[PDB]
């Protein structure tokens, strides 16, 4: 009968799954963990800007705390 | 006696008009159909597996001819010339001169297959059940020439579907 | 064969890998069908050439070919009869 | 038909109706494909008598 | 070798060619039942690859089902000029293959060949639909055996 | 890195239009007492690529009348615009986290009329330029619908933007709260999809447009659950149910007949319109009579 | 094969010129050099839809003209083949209507059953289509042992196979506003157009041929027809469903008392000696020799009598010359007479909804251009 269709779908089920999947690791991979920090807004920006401008690597996605000052 | 089909006087009560107004609304009729239609997907289909499996025919069926011959091999043709006086697309050509034996019987038989109509009228017509129907149906040929029949040819598909041919003809003599 | 499966997919064939000199394999028809067994495959008689075999003719073909178009070994179709008429000849007498 | 019970009343619902009652392909219950020979009944004028073709 | 890559190629270009080729009709006469009763259940050709349709831009196979009249001569030759290369035809029935039953009546030309260069030849009146699907069957064998990059290469 | 990324979007997608031709044919398969393709491959798995694989090996026939211009650059746009489509959908983390999503999924949108008008118009031919006539007249009719939709939706999601869409939902699937719009929207992505030589690739935009639609709503009504350290459950999640509505597409395309182009007018303009005006005017309404407008930020 | 030429004023149409001939073979002709026998498939060719049914016209108007009446049990045999092609072509009429609007699973459900009475069709005669099964002087052959049974498995299970081409057309909107108020005709432009069958039935008109002059052995079974009110391509399209529940009733009427005795007349001088009186008899050698060579001499006159075929009343005009041949037959047929108010018929509709009434007049490419 119809089990057939599995391998008809699954395919493109996997295949419709790789973007997905492909962003979710790179963005990891590219940013460190992190998310791309989302920029909707000039606010959220120029957070970014201030962070890739502390970080002193020039990198938004490297993140320094408490240990940064002394 | 007859019946009506079309005819439905509706009622126009408040419960009935809910109930066709709530179809057309929210359709019902519709997903009837997509109920039937999954029903049907879960259901095993009647494909076949062609050619390593083919549909079914019968002891009667009509197809490839075959010129067939007696227990000891000799040609059942006589040219009595019975099958083309009867063949609807005049498809059978037949001479006959005398042969060694101080026999007459016959030279050609064409049954053109781009002029016959597998009627079966010439195997009904024949006497001797001398040309028959046979059972094959896979000859199909890219050239126009090859299904131009000779007396060779339908001599070889005889002597080729032999024992289908024979054991129908014998689970069939009873019904013609 | 099979019972449990329906009228119509309850018989059925696996071809050979060599038949006739010809190569069965990845290309394959429904002519490899020998014709004693056309029948049962066929669903034109329960009873199959197992069992009871067929009738045994001297003139039978000893083996079920395949169809041979688009072959070297084709059909080709030419008159049977015999010349009808034949021309005067011509004494090669020296002359005159 | 094969199809487990699972498969039956999903399709059932589906439909609404009893499919597994009546299917659309054949089963065993068919005649043989081979049978018994027949014995046709003899002509209506068969008689050898009183069968002039002139009545 | 110089060979084996084109011999690879050579398949690859037709094997499937064999496999998606999709027919085209006309549909004339009682040839036409079969012409798609073969695309009901029983006979699948829709799993053979193969699916009817018309689209005469874009198809590959017409089977020719039917009698050829003289009257209707010009739309088939209009319609293979319109078909696409690569493009084959199929003659389905006694009469358009040959004439047939009226191959002696005046208003039907006697065979599609005469029309048409026309391709595997499967009898039948009708031909009992799996007879064609034998004869597309041959018609897919048929591709197999062609050397068009070969050709190509050796000239 | 970016550019990984970007084919990494495409080549999967295109492998997976590949195969929904093999899926448009099989699962109407088995729901027509047929098998599908099953011939070609391992239950027609080849099939995908062998359709793909024999349509560019065939000459491109061209009219003379066509201009060779028009005739290549309507379809050319009929994927690149449909291509574009694919990027700002919310998987996990979309593309491009475009502020206005919304408008630039519709506005694309509104550009797939220019591949059917122009590839209508340059065949200068009568059956052509009717039909070219017909579909431009249908999906522009179908466009006001679209938009007056997912202004009523959207209103109770924040802003346009897409990756707002799953916070919304989150706990409860949008289409409980807008079923009466749901069918009002399937309906319509069902028209715009035109789904009730240089071809496989128009075939394959089709078809990619029919994928990328049932996600939308996927993304739009069918909610689901993000988790920010397993995006991984949120991807499966999205597949499924854009497969699924994919599936229904194939699921309608065999079970109804054709419309009548006047009754496809009149669907529209006289019971869908002043239908989909009054639930806008409800969408509108409420979140204001109940406290329940979401931030827009 | 249709020429359909056309005019559009706008989208509008205002009239439509149905350039038939286009499978024009002058099949009349052509039996003006047969004899009857040679010319029984050339009818089996005509409407290759419902075929069975036009071998029972031109039997009975042989039978008519050779003042020989059927054996009572071939009677009986040709209207379960009768009704057959009744359901064989209201199967095709519905679903290709159905096709030509855009519906496709109808299409295939009946599609799949057409090849079960295709594969009965196999075992009386031996062909799937084109049998040449009914003869002047009742049958060829006798029904093949078991066949009764299986037809009746097949018609045991027909019913509910209806159910769903009811089911998702007749209550689906979408088959209905593609099939309602289109095709209208009123009963006297029906009746006066010379149209038959169902725009008789389907217009309101009470009137049928296998009730009003009930042919062959109809007498004894009993059915309704169905009638209906409006008789637009949607009210057609009904009786073309309700005949096919109709068709399985007169199936089963004749199947559970199906009479015994032969399938042929006993009258060797009209039908063939059987094969194992032909091989003892000195008498049916000569009979069946001459009857293959000249045939029957068909004494002369002319009729015209008709059978209410499916397409409708479907008729056929020979004239005998006192031979063994025909002179002319005249190939009446409903779908000339049904295409003939097509001008009318798709008056007041665009192309969307007159290819439905296309669909709902039956027509086929054979009756008309023969
Ligand atoms: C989606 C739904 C879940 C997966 C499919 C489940 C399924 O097929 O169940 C069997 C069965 C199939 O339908 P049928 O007509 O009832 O089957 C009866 C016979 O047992 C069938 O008899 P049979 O002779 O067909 O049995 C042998 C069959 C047995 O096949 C199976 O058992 C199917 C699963 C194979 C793995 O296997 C084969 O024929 C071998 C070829 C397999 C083809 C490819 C299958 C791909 C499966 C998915 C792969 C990943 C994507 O369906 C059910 O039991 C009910 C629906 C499924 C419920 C699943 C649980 C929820
Ligand atoms: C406090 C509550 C406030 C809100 C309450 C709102 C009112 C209650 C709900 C109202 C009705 C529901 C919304 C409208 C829907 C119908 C609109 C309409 O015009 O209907 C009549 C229409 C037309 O019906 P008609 O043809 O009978 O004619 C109706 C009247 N005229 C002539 C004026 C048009 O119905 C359709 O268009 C049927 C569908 C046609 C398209 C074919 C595909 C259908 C596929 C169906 C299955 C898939 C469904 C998927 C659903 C989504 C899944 C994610
Ligand atoms: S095949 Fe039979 S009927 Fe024909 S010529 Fe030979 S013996 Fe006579
Ligand atoms: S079956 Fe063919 S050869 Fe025989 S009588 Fe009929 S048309 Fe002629
Ligand atoms: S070959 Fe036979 S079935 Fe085909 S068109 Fe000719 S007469 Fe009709």
């Amino acid at each position: 009968m119809w089990f057939e269709i599995l391998p008809g779908i699954a395919v493109m089920a996997a295949c419709l799954f790789i973007p997905g999947m492909a962003t979710a690791h790179i963005h990891k991979f590219t940013n460190g963990g992190k998310e791309k920090r989302v920029a909707h807004f000039s606010y959220q920006w120029n957070l970014m800007e201030r962070d890739r401008c502390i970080s002193g690597v020039n990198r938004y996605h490297v993140t320094k705390g408490l240990e940064n000052i002394d | 006696t007859y019946k009506f089909v079309n005819m439905r006087e509706p009622s126009m009560d408040m419960k009935s008009v809910t109930d066709r107004a709530a179809q057309t609304l929210l359709w019902t009729e519709l997903v009837r159909g997509l109920g039937m239609t999954l029903s049907y997907l879960f259901r095993e289909p009647a494909t076949i597996n062609y050619p390593f499996e083919k549909g079914p025919l019968s002891p009667r069926f009509r197809g490839e001819h075959a010129l067939r011959r007696y227990p000891s091999g000799e040609e059942r043709c006589i040219a009595c010339k019975l099958c083309e006086a009867v063949c609807p697309a005049q498809a059978i050509t037949i001479e006959a001169e005398p042969r060694a034996d101080g026999s007459r019987r016959t030279t050609r038989y064409d049954i053109d297959m781009t002029k016959c109509i597998y009627c079966g009228f010439c195997q009904e017509a024949c006497p001797v059940d001398a040309i028959v129907e046979g059972p094959n149906f896979e000859f199909s040929t890219e050239t126009h020439e090859e299904l131009l029949y000779n007396k060779e040819k339908l001599l070889n598909n005889g002597d080729k579907w032999e024992a289908e041919i024979a054991a129908n003809i014998q689970a069939d003599y009873l019904y013609r | 064969e099979d019972n449990k499966q329906f009228f119509g997919r309850h018989r059925w064939v696996i071809y050979t890998t060599e038949m006739n000199g010809r190569d069965t394999f990845w290309d394959v028809d429904g002519s490899m069908v020998p014709p004693e067994w056309h029948r049962w495959l066929h669903c034109m008689t329960d009873d199959p050439p197992t069992t009871k075999p067929p009738t045994a003719r001297k003139y039978i073909w000893t083996n079920h070919k395949f169809n041979v178009s688009g072959t070297p070994q084709q059909y080709v179709p030419y008159s049977t009869t015999r010349k009808k008429i034949q021309e005067w000849v011509p004494p090669s007498t020296p002359y005159k | 038909a094969s199809a487990t019970r699972v498969i039956q009343l999903l399709r059932n619902w589906a439909s609404g109706r009893d499919l597994q009652a009546k299917l659309q392909l054949r089963y065993q219950e068919i005649s043989k494909r081979t049978q018994p020979p027949p014995k046709l009944p003899v002509g209506p004028s068969h008689k050898l008598s009183n069968n002039y073709y002139c009545t | 070798r110089g060979e084996y890559v084109v011999a690879k190629l050579d398949d690859l270009v037709n094997w499937a060619r064999r496999s998606s080729l999709w027919p085209m009709t006309f549909g004339l006469a009682c040839c036409a039942v079969e012409m798609m009763h073969m695309a009901a259940p029983r006979y699948d050709m829709d799993r053979f690859g193969v699916v009817f349709r018309a689209s005469p831009r874009q198809s590959d196979v017409m089977i020719v089902a039917g009698t050829l009249t003289n009257k209707m001569a010009p739309a088939l030759r209009k319609v293979y000029d319109q078909m696409p290369e690569p493009r084959y035809v199929v003659s389905m029935g006694s009469c358009a293959n040959g004439g047939g039953y009226y191959h002696y009546s005046y208003s039907v030309v006697r065979g599609c060949d005469r029309i048409v260069p026309v391709d595997i030849y499967v009898p039948g009146c009708p031909p009992t639909a799996e007879a064609l699907l034998y004869g597309i069957l041959q018609l897919q064998r048929k591709i197999k055996r062609e050397k068009r990059l070969r050709i190509w290469y050796r000239r | 890195m970016f550019m990984i990324n970007i084919l990494s979007l495409i080549i999967p997608i295109l492998l997976a239009v590949a195969f929904l031709t093999l899926v448009e044919r099989k699962v109407l398969g088995y729901m027509q007492l047929r098998k599908g393709p099953n011939v070609v491959g391992p239950y027609g798995l080849l099939q995908p690529i062998a359709d793909a694989l024999k349509l560019v090996t065939k000459e491109p026939l061209r009219p003379g009348t066509s201009s060779i211009s028009m005739f290549i650059i309507a379809p050319i746009l009929g994927l690149s615009l449909a291509l574009t489509m694919w990027v700002p959908l919310p998987m996990p983390y979309p593309l491009i986290n475009m502020n206005l999503g919304v408008l630039f999924m519709l506005a694309m949108s509104s550009l797939a009329v220019y591949s059917i008008l122009w590839s209508g118009w340059a065949s200068n031919s009568k059956y052509a330029l009717i039909g070219a006539l017909r579909a431009v007249a249908q999906t522009i009719s179908y466009e006001v619908t679209l938009a007056i939709i997912l202004l009523s939706v959207l209103l109770m999601n924040g802003s346009y933007t897409l990756s707002t869409l799953i916070t919304t939902q989150e706990h409860i699937w949008m289409i409980f709260t807008s079923w009466p719009l749901a069918m009002m929207w399937f309906i319509s992505t069902l028209a715009e999809t035109n789904r009730a030589g240089p071809f496989a690739m128009f075939f394959m935009a089709e078809y990619a447009n029919i994928i990328m639609m049932n996600a939308f709503t996927a993304i739009l009504f069918l909610g689901a659950s993000h988790d920010p350290h397993t995006p991984e459950l949120y991807t499966i999640n999205f597949v499924l149910k854009t497969l699924a509505l994919t599936i229904t597409f194939l699921w309608i395309r065999a079970s109804y007949p054709r419309f009548r182009y006047d009754q496809l007018m009149h669907l529209l303009w006289k019971s869908f319109l002043p239908l989909t005006l009054a639930l806008c005017m409800w969408h509108i309404s409420l979140p204001i009579m109940t406290a329940s407008i979401p931030p827009q930020s | 094969v249709l020429r359909l030429v056309m005019e559009l004023s706008g989208e509008m149409v205002r009239k439509c010129d149905p350039h038939i001939g286009l499978l024009h073979r002058g099949t009349e002709k052509l039996i003006e050099y047969k004899t009857y026998l040679q010319a029984l498939p050339y009818f089996d060719r005509l409407d290759y839809v419902s075929m069975m049914c036009n071998e029972q016209a031109y039997s009975l108007a042989v039978e008519k003209l050779l003042n020989i009446q059927p054996p009572p049990r071939a009677q009986w045999i040709r209207v379960l083949f009768g009704e057959i092609t009744r359901l064989l072509n209201h199967i095709m009429a519905v679903t290709t209507h159905a096709l030509d609007i855009g519906a496709m699973t109808p299409f295939f459900w009946m599609f799949e059953e057409r090849e079960k009475m295709f594969e009965f069709y196999e075992r009386v005669s031996g062909a799937r289509m084109h049998a040449a099964y009914i003869r002047p002087g009742g049958v060829h052959q006798d029904l093949p042992l078991g066949l009764l049974d299986d037809i009746y498995e097949f018609s045991k299970n027909f019913s509910f196979r209806i159910d769903e081409l009811e089911e998702m057309l007749t209550n689906n909107r979408i088959w209905r506003n593609r099939t309602v108020d289109i095709g209208v005709v009123t009963a006297e432009d029906a009746l006066n157009y010379g149209f038959s069958g169902v725009m008789l039935r389907g217009s309101g008109i009470q009137w049928d041929l296998r009730k009003t002059q009930p042919y062959d052995v109809y007498d004894q079974v009993e059915f309704d027809v169905p009638i209906g009110s409006r008789g637009d391509c949607y009210d057609r399209y009904l009786c073309r469903v309700e005949e096919m529940r109709q068709s399985l009733r007169i199936i089963s009427q004749c199947l559970n008392k199906m009479p015994p005795g032969e399938i042929k007349v006993d009258d060797a001088k009209v039908s063939p000696p059987k094969r194992a009186e032909m091989k003892t008899s000195m008498e049916s050698l000569i009979h069946h020799f001459k009857l293959y060579t000249e045939g029957y001499q068909v004494p002369p006159g002319a009729t015209y009598t008709a059978i209410e075929a499916p397409k409708g009343e479907f008729g056929v005009y020979l004239v005998s010359d006192g031979s063994s041949r025909p002179y002319r037959c005249k190939i009446k047929a409903p779908g000339f007479a049904h295409l003939a108010g097509l001008d009318k018929m798709s008056k007041g509709h665009m192309l969307a909804d007159v290819v439905a009434i296309i669909g709902t007049q039956d027509i086929v490419f054979g009756e008309v251009d023969r």
